Parts: structure tokens; C-alpha cells; sequence
RNA sequence: GGUGAAAUUCUUGGAUUUAUUGAAGACUAACUACUGCGAAAGCAUUUGCCAAGGACGUUUUCAUUAAUCAAGAACGAAAGUUAGGGGAUCGAAGAUGAUCAGAUACCGUCGUAGUCUUAACCAUAAACUAUGCCGACUAGGGAUCGGGUGGUGUUUUUUUAAUGACCCACUCGGCACCUUACGAGAAAUCAAAGUCUUUGGGUUCUGGGGGGAGUAUGGUCGCAAGGCUGAAACUUAAAGGAAUUG
């Protein structure tokens, strides 16, 4: 809802991300908005199985 | 090719689906008294000799 | 109609009773409607006996035997010739031979 | 099965039988066949210390292999490797066990089954779990097909076998168990017990396990391979 | 006088291994199965290919040195079929006629108490 | 057909008669 | 490894396998039966505690307090729902091996929900013995569980007392059974499904050809799934039960 300015998602005549959420450990300050260093993602539906 | 040479010394009987083999018991002549029971497919009667390529096995049935 | 009067089974005063498993199709069947038998037979199969007798470490050896009950379901039952279907009136020979 | 695999080795010789040293096992003090058998294991290389890694074994063997007696056929003796000194190693208790073509044979119908167990102390650090099956049976002069007991016999059968066993363990020593097990007096003294109950014939023992023994005491073990 | 081994057999219904170790067990020797001996997914089970992994075991054993067996014979149980395959009967009758001595054969079959819970349906496997 | 699955079909069926009657009112 | 046979899949990174331990959860084999208890559902290791119950024994007590029941309340297999836990096997769905003309069906290997449990809901089942509850009378026989009585009965410790476990006989109450068929019924069959056209011991609940339809609506309960109550129009001459021969 910000605008691409003020962050990563912002912007767009619709609310929508564009670029996957999914962000690499090794990314830096300023890009590490979202799901950092996952492994997958989702509802998970079984375990935590450990 | 070591084969053994033993008799039929009883008739089981005819099995097969088609009554086409038999079973028969059959004595070892060397090492006598040494049994098996065993399938044949021709015609045979008693008393009757016959060469076996192995010793160890009895086949129970067929179809 | 009533083919029988224990339904194939035997509950009396019971209401309830919990069930087995077969062994061909391990269908859910209760105890006493099940067709338990019992296997009581010579591990050797009475072929190997003699083989095994002068080859044994110990002469005079028991050669013991397996021992357990086998409980069957009607269809695999049947179908395994283990019973087989009787008459109408000889359905009631509640003991065997 | 002969040529079915469509790989043996995903990742990508010397004669074990030449690689490997025999070794010779014996029993203890309680079992008149001290020497009972032998074993292999690799070559103790200073990497390995075939020495413990052979000490943590166990072996099964039967009563009638160590005393001869094929009354004594129907039990068998878990013997634990606690000791080797050169090839003549030596052993101690590890645990009992009856033969499942035996029980097999002594459970059937119209008739009653009990069955106690107890994790009681011995005198001696021990911690042991010992079970005890006893069965009934049609009295002579009797008619009737199954003889079922009434249950509170049954409870009472269990107090009465229970402190039986704490009372006798709880004194006896893990030889003197062994000593008292092999002719099996326990099982008169039960139905001398319980004679005024039921006549209870089949009054076997079961299986008993170390829940934590004591430190080995080599000492000990060399004092019963004296 | 005559060291022994132990048999170790196990005959579930489309196998029936073998095998031979130490009293402990832990020196392992000479694992076979019927799969290991002949051909056919259908005849693993053949107590034909369960005597063949029998003289063969022989062979290793009698050129390792062991002399004598005490058997222990095991089926699938647990769940499962709970009775043996033919290449019990089969070894057994393989290795008296190999000559290697027998003792103390017994049936240690997982005969479980309470068991877990009994595969393929409720209904059953409708063959 | 059998008793139980003509039951099926005939709950399947009223309860869409339920949803349509909602959207009705 | 699986099969009828095969195949999906795992195996030099050592499977499968054997030996010694460990963890999680479920489960309570064999004994286990024409055997027990419970209103029914249902209930199977031990030990301890909580209160409860039937029958039995009673020359105890009160004294007709009782039976059956709409309304109305309690419990109520599985499945399923709500949030937590737990979470091994097994396994709706679903993916794949395949077989097949086709096969999202059978068989096979995986496998989420669930399966287990705490708190709360659901209120159904071939919840069947398809057989209401109370009472009485009537043919035999035997077996069995529990209690009790009698019998120098037997066996049991210290030969021997008790007690106990057996035997015999009897008894009351139970799960049921064997045979008859007087009796009944349409027949199968039944010790009640009898004592009913020679029609009546007491009471409750339900059915009136088949379908429509356990549908529609209206209430009512439930989070929902759904449940309880519950017609009609219209259509039709048969559906259906039990036995006989083929």
C-alpha cells in the first residue's frame, strides 16, 4: 500500500507485490522485506516434524 | 554332468490340469533308502529305473 | 429369513464384542463369528525329518513345532476350501468329525 | 532377483574371514559347562579396541547346552560379555527366557492362565524384573471340561506370588538366583503355597530383566571365574 | 569340541532369507535369499532358490570352518502373515543333506501382544 | 438404486435448495 | 520390495538384514468359550482409592408404597465439527504404478484430514435377538455362571483341624442349549413367536397397498453437518413375505 518510494511492494495501479517475497539471507539493508532465508512457504499441513 | 539314478518304487498319482504328468515316489539306488517324491511326465509303471539330473527337490503339486 | 439362529456367530448376552482381522484379506470380522482354527504342525514337515535326525548334534531331539491359532474370515475361508457349504439340515453339526 | 538391480552403487578386497580372530567364551561359577563357545571379530587394530567392541555383546544359550539336560532344554540363558582376558573371555547374567514353541504348547483352553511380574531389588545392586505364569487345572476326581477359577483366587495367587518373589530376591544374590532358578524350588514353594487354593499346575518362571546392574567390579566377575 | 553358529532364517511370504552369525550375532556371515539365487520376481519365495542360497551358505561355511547350527526360525508376524514360507522347509532339508550338524531350532516369529494396527482397509484387500 | 446413495443425492439437493432459498431471502 | 504376474519406490551414500540400547504413540493377542457384568451403547494387564449393583442367605424392618407411560429429562458405537495438545501405525481425499476398450474403482507405493486425548457439541446405526415392559400357567432332558443347603463323600497343608478346590443331590436367580410339537403360525420356524373365531390378565408405542416421501412447508434443536415433528398433489395393480420344482 506505500507507494515504491517508501518500499519494495509499494506502487502499482494495483496492490500487488510483483516480484517474489522469497529474499536470499545474503540480500542486504533495504531489500529484506519479506520472507527471509524460507525454505517454503504456505499452509502447512502435517509436522513440525522433529 | 553327475546324475543319479533311481527307481519309482510307488505311483502317487496323475496331476497336471490335463492329467498329463504324475507323481511318483522314488528310491535312490546309491545311498539306498534315501527317498523322494517326484514328477514324471511320460508313461511309467513300477520298479522302474530312471535317470534324475538332481536329487534335492519335491515338487508338491501343478496345475 | 432368519438363515440361522446364532447369525453366523456367537453373542449372548453381549451386545458387543471387538473384532479380529483376517489373514488373506485382514477384513474386520468379530472373534465370535470368525472361523479361528488351529495350525499345530511339525516346523520339517515330515520330509526332512530324517535328514535332520542323523545330522543333529543331540540324538533323541524333541523337533518341536509351531503353535498358533489362525483366525480366517468367511470368504477366504471358503474360498481356501477350509469349510465348505452344508445342507440345510447339516448346517447344525455344531462339532467336526 | 539375479540381474534385476538398476544400480548397485549410487556413490559412483581383503578376506574378512583372514581379517577376522576367533575367540573362545566361557561361563560363569553358577553353570557347570564354563566353556560354551567361541566367536570371530576384526583384527583389534589401535583404531577399534576389538576388545570392547566385542564386550558390548550378549549370547543366548540353552540350559541343556550348559548342564547337559533336556529338562533344562525348554529355558535359555542370556549371557552378557563382561570379561576377556586373552581368548578365554568370560561372561555374567544378563537375562532368562523360555521358548515361544514351549509356551505355545502349555497355553490352551479350558483351563486358566495367570500371570504376575515384579521389578524388584536384589541384595546385590541389581535391578530385575521377573515374571511368573501358573495355570489350572482339572482336579482328579473332577468332571467338569474347564476348571475357571473365580478371580479373587486369582488376585490372591498374585499377592501371595509377588511377595514370594520380593521376599526370595531380596537376599539372594544374583548367583545365588541362578543357583535357585536352575532347579526351579520357587515353583513348589508355590504350590505348597497354594495347594489349600487351587492344585495350579504349570508354574513356570518368566523373563527377568538388568534394569541397571552396579559398576562391573571386575574383581567380582574374576572372583566367580576363580 | 564342534564350534557352532546360528541359522537365523527368516520365511515371509515372497522370500525366505537366511542367514548364519555368530552365538552373538553380531559377527555376521554369508547373508543369502532366494532373489540372490535365481530369476523370477514371482519365485524369490521358491524353496527350489532357498535350498540353492542353503548349499551355497554351506560352502561358506564349511570353508570358513563352522561346523554346527542352532536354528532360529522366523516368519513376518507383527502384523503381518505371522506363518512361513516353503524355504524354511526347503533349508532346513538343504543343509541336513549338506551334513552341517543342527541343534536347538526355535521360532522366535514376532507374535505380537496388542498390536498396532492391521494393513489394507477395514473391508480388506478385495483380490 | 440403493437406499443410501439416493439419500446422498437427496441431501446434496435440499441443501442446495437451502443456499438458493438464502439468496432468495 | 510388492503382486496373479508385474511395475511405481529403497539399495557402494550399504539398503533389506542380524546384535545392543533408545524415543513416540496406539494396542491389552494367546487364556477367549452356545462363559461374565452393564438400562443400552459397551466393557479384557497389574495395583491402589471412589462410591455403586444383581442374585443369594435372612423366623430383620415399613407396609400397598406398585406396573406401564404422552409430556418432560439422563446416557447414547463409529463418523463429523470447535480450539488446544498429541500425532507412531492405519488411512476418506489426492498423486502415482499399473490392469482395462475406457478405470480419478478394485490390487500396489506414498500420503493430508482423521485415528488417541482434555473442555464443549452432534443425538444417529442392520443403535438387530429386525422379537416392548410387568405378571401367571403349561412337555421333557442335560449342560453351565453366581449364591446357598445337605451329604463320615474325595483331594489339599501338620497323615489328619479349619478353610479352600473337587464329587453327589437339591435349591433361587442369570447367558443360552438338545429334543418334541400338545399348542401356534401363511411358511421358515417358536418354550414362546404358546395358554387367540371355544376370540378380554395390565399397560405403552407404532402400521393400514405400492411409490411420491421420510419429500415440501411450518415450527424446533444444533456452529454447521444435520436431527425431531412431518403432509398433499400426482401416479400405479400390483410391489412384497415364505416355501416347492425347474
Amino acid at each position: 500500500a506505500m507507494n515504491p518510494v517508501d518500499h519494495p511492494h509499494g506502487g502499482g495501479n494495483h496492490q500487488h507485490i510483483g516480484k517474489a517475497s522469497t529474499i536470499s539471507r545474503g540480500a542486504v539493508s533495504g531489500q529484506k522485506a519479506g520472507l527471509i532465508a524460507a525454505r517454503r512457504t504456505g499452509l502447512l499441513r502435517g509436522s513440525q516434524k522433529t | 554332468t553327475p546324475v543319479t539314478l533311481a527307481k519309482v518304487i510307488k505311483v502317487l498319482g496323475r496331476t497336471g490340469s490335463r492329467g498329463g504328468v504324475t507323481q511318483v515316489r522314488v528310491e535312490f539306488l546309491e545311498d539306498t533308502s534315501r527317498t523322494i517324491v517326484r514328477n514324471v511326465k511320460g508313461p511309467v509303471r513300477e520298479n522302474d529305473i530312471l535317470v534324475l539330473m538332481e536329487s534335492e527337490r519335491e515338487a508338491r503339486r501343478l496345475r | 429369513p432368519k438363515k440361522r439362529a446364532s447369525n453366523g456367530r456367537n453373542k449372548k448376552g453381549r451386545g458387543h464384542v471387538k473384532p479380529v482381522r483376517c489373514v488373506n484379506c485382514s477384513k474386520s470380522i468379530p472373534k465370535d463369528k470368525a472361523i479361528k482354527r488351529m495350525a499345530i504342525r511339525n516346523i520339517v514337515e515330515a520330509a526332512a525329518v530324517r535328514d535332520l535326525s542323523e545330522a543333529s548334534v543331540y540324538p533323541e531331539y524333541a523337533l518341536p513345532k509351531t503353535y498358533n491359532k489362525l483366525h480366517y474370515c468367511v470368504s477366504c475361508a471358503i474360498h481356501a476350501r477350509i469349510v465348505r457349504v452344508r445342507s440345510r439340515e447339516d448346517r447344525k453339526n455344531r462339532a467336526p468329525p | 532377483a539375479v540381474g534385476k538391480n538398476k544400480r548397485l552403487s549410487k556413490g559412483k578386497v581383503v578376506d574378512p574371514f583372514t581379517r577376522k580372530e576367533w575367540f573362545d567364551i566361557k561361563a560363569p561359577s553358577t553353570f557347570e559347562n564354563r566353556n560354551v563357545g567361541k566367536t570371530l571379530v576384526n583384527k583389534s587394530t589401535g583404531l577399534k579396541s576389538a576388545s570392547d567392541a566385542l564386550k558390548g555383546r550378549v549370547v543366548e544359550v540353552c540350559l541343556a547346552d550348559l548342564q547337559g539336560s533336556e529338562d533344562h532344554s525348554f529355558r535359555k540363558i542370556k549371557l552378557r560379555v563382561d570379561e576377556v582376558q586373552g581368548k578365554n573371555l568370560l561372561t555374567n547374567f544378563h537375562g532368562m527366557d523360555f521358548t515361544t514353541d514351549k509356551l505355545r504348547s502349555m497355553v490352551r483352553k479350558w483351563q486358566t492362565l495367570i500371570e504376575a511380574n515384579v521389578t524388584v531389588k536384589t541384595s546385590d545392586d541389581y535391578v530385575l524384573r521377573i515374571f511368573a505364569i501358573a495355570f489350572t487345572r482339572k482336579q482328579a476326581n473332577q468332571v467338569k471340561r474347564h476348571s475357571y477359577a473365580q478371580s479373587s483366587h486369582i488376585r490372591a495367587i498374585r499377592k501371595v506370588i509377588s511377595e514370594i518373589l520380593t521376599k526370595e530376591v531380596q537376599g539372594s544374590t544374583l548367583a545365588q538366583l541362578t543357583s535357585k532358578l536352575i532347579p526351579e524350588v520357587i515353583n513348589k514353594e508355590i504350590e505348597n503355597a497354594t495347594k489349600d487354593i487351587f492344585p495350579l499346575q504349570n508354574i513356570h518362571v518368566r523373563k527377568v530383566k538388568l534394569l541397571k546392574q552396579p559398576k562391573f567390579d571386575v574383581g567380582a566377575l574374576m572372583a566367580l571365574h576363580g | 569340541s564342534q564350534v557352532f553358529g546360528v541359522a537365523r532364517i527368516y520365511a515371509s511370504f515372497n522370500d525366505t532369507f537366511v542367514h548364519v552369525t555368530d552365538l552373538s550375532g553380531k559377527e555376521t556371515i554369508a547373508r543369502v535369499t532366494g532373489g540372490m539365487k535365481v530369476k523370477a520376481d514371482r519365485d524369490e519365495s521358491s524353496p527350489y532358490a532357498a535350498m540353492l542360497a542353503a548349499q551355497d551358505v554351506a560352502a561358506k561355511c564349511k570353508e570358513v570352518g563352522i561346523t554346527a547350527v542352532h536354528v532360529k526360525i522366523r516368519a513376518t508376524g507383527g502384523t503381518r502373515t505371522k506363518t512361513p514360507g516353503p524355504g524354511g522347509q526347503a533349508a532346513l532339508r538343504a543343509l541336513a543333506r549338506s551334513g552341517l550338524r543342527i541343534g536347538r531350532i526355535e521360532d522366535v516369529t514376532p507374535v505380537p501382544s496388542d498390536s498396532t494396527r492391521k494393513k489394507g482397509g477395514r473391508r480388506g484387500r478385495r483380490l | 438404486m440403493r437406499a443410501k446413495w439416493r439419500k446422498k443425492r437427496t441431501r446434496r439437493l435440499k441443501r442446495k435448495r437451502r443456499k438458493v432459498r438464502a439468496r432468495s431471502k
